[PDB]
């Protein structure tokens, strides 16, 4: 032992070193609301291990509107427009 | 109908028609009717620099026959 | 002038390669040689390398710089390097081309430099030969006897390619 | 003249601006329909020089089309400062551009002029999908009434 | 006089390219209940001129994190590698008469992958790279089926020499011989294309690329003939051939979903690569097997 | 012996001090390999190319067949470096220093 | 028998492709062992001439050799006219 | 009352077989989106020439 | 003198062209070697033109036929313990 070495600790005993700690590359992805899959108003936030995906965080609200807040100060005839602005695809449904 | 698109194509089709035409023609030009001779190997170029040699124009294009030796 | 033109894919081939072997940033370094991959080819062009010139650019160039610029752009070190970051490439960058430069001047000077070995700078195309090549290009048929005098090679290489594609799949499965 | 070759190289740069300029959306409610209900076949679009296409670094004008929330509003403005210049945006639906039904709701901005400058405003409840259209050409009307290269020249 | 011809072969494709986006927005017009840009001329005549015209007036927004030198090279060399292309192609009397156009033609075709990656990576945009990986990505494992398949088809031709293709076909189209590699060409030629500010260019390029590799296409199986005394007539049946191919381009690029990822490198891997394999085989062994080998010279 | 031979004689030497000369960065390093093969690639060819050995002109050819094909493990061992220790720093290739 | 029928069956109903890669692969490997002009491939091969007739000395012993370049004697390749 | 919709059973006859596996060799079904997209395209469009016309209200 | 001219236009061209537009206003990894690998043994094959023109056909019809089986055994070697699968 010298002072050079005065630090050099031995080897591990299965030569295995310890594991470098963690150093995932999960990255965070935003499809939408701009990106035309995402239908207009989407903020998909959602993880990529790798190419591949282990969970998905849908932000909805982007179109939040409290429909229902303003239909309690209009009578059932004014909030009526409010469902056929609801699903405008399927409006008179 | 679609006979619109024939105006559209036409202009491509025309302008598409230009490079070789233009290559057909100019190698006429250039080469006096005949085509650049073409030299994939050694033969035919050597062929083609005895002929510049032998025309005294300087220009492989020109050719001499039979009448050029009495 | 064109009675030159060989020196001067022979300069600035090595100047290429100075750029990259100064060790800029992987990527920018990759360029710094495709560059000296494309001039490479013309040295090999003008001296009747049609189908050895053409691999330069097939399998060398389009083929394996790619998947390395694709290795760097796996990589992307936390900041992708620059010449003008680092400020020792630069310093070993003007002394590859100064280096290049004074010798050239003085193999141009007294045409006897005896670095490593004596040598002429004389004209590149001096030292071209003469005699028809016939109706056969010398380049092509002489590659084309691999699968009739190279009867040996194909076997070796054939085989190595396979293990290499076995030593590559077998050291990433990552046990 | 002087003034006469300013003002053909002027109709020249401006000419197809209104004509070759494309559409953009955020598509954000029920306008986000006749934002392409519009590509249809039938009020046909492409025919107009214009075209739908999100590419916010690579489009003209930007359709703005729903309800314009709060939690949004950051998007928009990273959208339109990433916009190129030349840009316009367009406020379809009442929503859009003056609150409309909402107008009145904690979750939704007061028109979209309060967020981006606002051009050419085309109403509807939705907007019938030509009145867009219509909106649509007098954009590109406005667009001849400009004397770019005469103001610097005037300058 | 040389340099007219050189211009006489890029500004004539450059108006063809200029207007391959009219044909590329109207012929998929009346095949989709539409008419097509009309209003911008007489049947939309000026919309490649007016398209062409505002886009470079637009300032080239380049992010700051953009490295501004890799920005404007990738794109250059898109088009200069994508001009040289139209060259060496055997229209009657080719521009270069390389004995090894063929290389000259993939090899050139294996650098259009730079200006991909590098435009994709100086972006330095999270979007950007994953985008110029995946496209570096496919086109790279497309190569290897491009050149098998020239291998094979053009062993029955005699040499790499582009200008002996004609007379190889001559009396019966190759396409006859080799429409299983047909097929397989171009599938192959349309995943190259990636066709399923400083941009007009680009879009140029990449639509430049589109007209070569269809012309490509249509001088290896599509043949013609060619009489000597009027080449005029082996013009219009090649540019007319290679205009179908562009506008089959077309035909399919409004007629399929997308192609995902996986099933991008499952086709070319698993199926088109060991079925390639065979026809290559196959294609070597049979003018072995029947002594039909053509010359080399 | 002419310029063309030297010129890139030079190029290998230094790209040969280049690979000895490790920066901070192995792939930079290993791009340095591939381009000094190309010297022994572009010299191959001179020399046989000029004296006309017709049957040599295979082996320019399966030279690179070779070297781009250890370029693989060289990408290979890298590319497996770099996830361990995140990086491909040859500042951490001392792990091993007993 | 009815094993190979079988899986054969089952090789083309999952995998057409490599079945039909498998196939002309195979036939491809076979054809030039029974090949009945792989002979006459390799005597055109061998009767293209690249390289210069190079004349030998006359002293007798060699009438096969034939003296003009239509003279009867010699190789003849009438075979490669017809074929 | 209801109806499925996936379930098909495709026999796995030698004749059947071969309509499936000459329909992945040599295509087939996507052959059919060409003909049914030129046939679209040899028909007259439907677009309304605003404002030189007007869709009905 | 041709060859040097025709590599020179475009490229000016095109630097002209972005001159009016610049001045005027693992598993992702392993599939890239692997088609390296690849790459490397077409090279081997490409020469086959004129390698079909030999007088011994016979021994270039084995190495021709050999080189392709090897593509196909690394092929289907890679393919049957996983490899070409890309991982999902
Ligand atoms: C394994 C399959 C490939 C090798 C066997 C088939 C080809 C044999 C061959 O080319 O032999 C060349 C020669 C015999 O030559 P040949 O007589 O067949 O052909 C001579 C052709 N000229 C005249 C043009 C040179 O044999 C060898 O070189 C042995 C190669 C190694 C064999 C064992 C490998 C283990
Ligand atoms: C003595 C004879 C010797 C030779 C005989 C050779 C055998 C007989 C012929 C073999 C089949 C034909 C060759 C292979 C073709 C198919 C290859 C393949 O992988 O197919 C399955 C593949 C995939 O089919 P799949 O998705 O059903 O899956 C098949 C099986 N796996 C899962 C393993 C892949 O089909 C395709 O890829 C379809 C095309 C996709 C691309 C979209 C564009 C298509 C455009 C079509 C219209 C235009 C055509 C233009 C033609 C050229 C014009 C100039
Ligand atoms: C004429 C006489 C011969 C007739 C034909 C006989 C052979 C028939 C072979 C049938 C196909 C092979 C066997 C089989 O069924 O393999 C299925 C399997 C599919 O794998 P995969 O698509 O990944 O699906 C499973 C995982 N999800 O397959 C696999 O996993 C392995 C796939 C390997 C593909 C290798 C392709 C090599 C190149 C084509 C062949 C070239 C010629 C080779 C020499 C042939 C000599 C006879
Ligand atoms: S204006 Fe009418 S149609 Fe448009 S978003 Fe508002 S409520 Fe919906």
């Amino acid at each position: 032992p010298t002072k050079e070495t005065a630090h050099w600790k031995p080897p591990p005993w299965n030569d295995v070193d310890p594991p470098k700690d963690t150093l995932v590359s999960n990255l965070t992805l935003n499809f939408g609301p701009q990106h035309p899959a995402a239908h207009g108003v989407l903020r998909l936030v959602m993880e990529l291990s790798g190419e591949m995906v282990r969970k998905c965080d849908p932000h909805i609200g982007l179109l939040h509107r409290g429909t229902e807040k303003l239909i309690e100060y209009k009578t059932y005839l004014q909030a009526l427009p409010y469902f056929d602005r609801l699903d405008y695809v399927s409006m008179m449904c | 109908m679609w006979f619109e698109i024939l105006p559209g194509i036409a202009v491509m089709a025309a302008c598409l028609f230009i490079p070789g035409m233009a290559t057909a023609h100019i190698h006429k030009f250039t080469n006096g009717g005949k085509e650049k001779r073409v030299a994939h190997f050694s033969y035919q170029w050597n062929l083609m620099e005895r002929d510049r040699c032998i025309s005294g124009v300087n220009r492989y294009h020109v050719t001499k026959g039979l009448e050029n030796i009495d | 002038m064109t009675m030159y033109i060989a020196f001067i894919l022979s300069t600035i081939f090595v100047i290429g390669f100075v750029g990259f072997s100064s060790k800029p940033s992987p990527i920018y370094g990759g360029l710094g040689l495709i560059v000296s991959g494309g001039v490479g080819c013309g040295i090999v062009l003008n001296f009747g390398g049609s189908f050895l010139g053409l691999m330069v650019f097939l399998i060398y160039l389009g083929g394996m710089l790619v998947v390395f610029g694709y290795t760097t752009a796996m990589a992307t070190e936390m900041y992708p390097e620059v010449w003008v970051s680092n400020k020792t490439v630069f310093g070993a960058f003007v002394s590859g081309l100064m280096m290049e430069f004074c010798m050239v001047y003085y193999a141009l000077k007294e045409e006897e430099v005896e670095i490593i070995f004596k040598f002429n700078g004389l004209g590149d195309w001096v030292i071209y030969d003469t005699g028809d090549s016939g109706f056969f290009s010398e380049e092509a048929m002489g590659i084309a006897a691999l699968y009739s005098y190279g009867t040996w090679l194909v076997i070796v290489t054939g085989w190595s390619l396979l293990i290499g594609v076995v030593v590559i799949m077998e050291i990433t499965r990552g046990n | 003249r002087g003034e006469y070759v300013v003002a053909k190289l002027d109709d020249l740069v401006n000419w197809a601006r209104r004509s070759s300029l494309w559409p953009m959306t955020f598509g954000l409610a029920c306008c986000a329909v006749e934002m392409m209900h519009m590509a249809a076949p039938r009020y046909d679009m492409d025919r107009f020089g214009v075209v739908f296409r999100a590419s916010p670094r690579q489009s003209d004008v930007m359709i703005v089309a729903g309800t314009l929330t709060n939690k949004m509003a950051p998007a928009l403005r990273k959208v339109y400062d990433q916009m190129p210049e030349p840009r316009y945006v367009v406020s379809m639906g009442s929503c859009a551009n003056g609150g409309g039904y909402y107008h009145y709701s904690y979750s939704v901005v007061r028109g979209c002029d309060r967020i981006v400058p606002v051009d050419i405003y085309v109403p509807g409840c939705p907007p019938t999908a030509e009145a867009l259209l219509y909106g649509i050409l007098q954009l590109q009307r406005k667009i001849k009434r400009e004397k770019r290269l005469r103001i610097w020249y005037r300058r | 006089m040389f340099m007219i011809n050189i211009l006489s072969l890029i500004i004539p494709i450059l108006l063809a390219v200029a207007f391959l986006t009219l044909v590329e927005r109207k012929v998929l017009g009346y095949m989709q209940l539409r008419k097509g840009p009309n209003v911008v001329g007489p049947y939309g005549l000026l919309q490649p001129i007016a398209d062409a015209l505002k886009l470079v007036t637009k300032e080239p927004l380049r992010p700051g994190t953009s490295s501004i030198s890799m920005f404007i090279i990738a794109p250059i060399l898109g088009l200069s590698l994508a001009l040289t292309m139209w060259v060496p192609l055997p229209m009657p009397y080719p521009l270069i008469n390389m004995n090894l156009g063929v290389l000259f033609m993939l090899a050139m075709s294996s650098l259009a992958v730079y200006s991909i990656l590098w435009s994709g990576w100086a972006s330095n945009s999270k979007y950007a790279l994953i985008g110029a990986l995946r496209a570096v990505a496919q086109t790279i494992s497309y190569e290897v089926t491009l050149a098998i398949i020239l291998l094979s088809v053009l062993l029955m031709n005699g040499s790499y020499t582009l200008s002996t293709l004609i007379t190889t076909q001559e009396h019966i189209w190759m396409i006859f011989t080799s429409w299983p590699l047909a097929m397989m060409w171009f599938i192959s030629t349309l995943a190259e294309t990636n066709r399923a500010g400083p941009f007009a260019m680009f879009f140029m390029a990449e639509y430049a690329n589109i007209i070569m590799m269809n012309a490509f296409t249509a001088i290896l199986f599509l043949g013609a003939s060619h009489d000597p005394h009027t080449p005029e007539l082996y013009t219009i049946n090649f540019v007319l051939k290679t205009l179908a191919l562009t506008i089959t381009f077309l035909w399919i690029r409004a007629s399929y979903p997308r192609f995902r990822y996986d099933q991008l490198m499952h086709l070319l891997w698993k199926s088109f690569l060991p079925l390639t394999l065979a026809l290559c085989m196959w294609h070597i062994s049979l003018p072995i097997m029947t002594a039909s080998i053509p010359p080399q010279s | 012996m002419p310029l063309v031979y030297m010129n890139i004689i030079m190029a290998f030497a230094i790209a040969l001090a280049g690979l000895l000369m490790y920066r901070s960065h192995l792939m930079s390093s290993l791009l340095c390999l591939e381009g000094m093969m190309l010297s022994l690639f572009i010299m191959s060819t001179l020399i046989i190319l000029n004296t006309h050995f017709t049957l040599a002109n295979m082996m320019p050819i399966i030279l690179l067949v070779f070297a781009a094909c250890e370029a693989a493990l060289g990408l290979s061992l890298l590319v497996m470096v770099s996830n361990t220790y995140g990086t491909d720093y040859v500042q951490n290739l001392n792990l091993l220093q007993c | 028998a009815g094993r190979i029928a079988s899986f054969l069956k089952n090789a083309w109903a999952k995998e057409p492709v490599l079945v039909a890669s498998f196939a002309i692969g195979g036939l491809a490997i076979i054809l030039p062992s029974l090949s009945p002009y792989t002979n006459y491939a390799i005597r055109i091969n061998r009767a293209t001439p690249y390289n210069y007739p190079v004349p030998l000395r006359d002293d007798g012993n060699m009438p096969d050799v034939p003296s003009h370049p239509q003279d009867p004697q010699g190789p003849s390749l009438e075979w490669l006219k017809n074929l | 009352t209801y109806k499925f919709v996936n379930m098909r059973e495709p026999s796995m006859d030698m004749k059947s077989v071969t309509d499936r596996a000459a329909q992945t060799l040599l295509w087939t079904e996507l052959v059919r989106g060409l003909g049914m997209t030129l046939s679209y395209l040899f028909r007259e469009p439907a677009t309304i020439n605003y404002p030189f016309e007007k869709g009905p209200l | 003198m041709n060859i040097m001219l025709t590599l020179l236009t475009n490229v000016t061209l095109a630097s002209l062209l972005v001159l009016i537009a610049f001045w005027l206003p693992m598993k992702f990894f392993l599939v890239a070697i692997t088609f390296l690998l690849f790459d490397l043994e077409i090279a081997l094959l490409l020469p086959l033109p004129w390698a079909s023109q030999t007088n011994n056909l016979k021994t270039m019809l084995t190495m021709a036929l050999f080189l392709l089986i090897l593509l196909a055994a690394s092929l289907a070697y890679e393919w049957t313990q996983k490899g070409l699968e890309w991982a999902e």
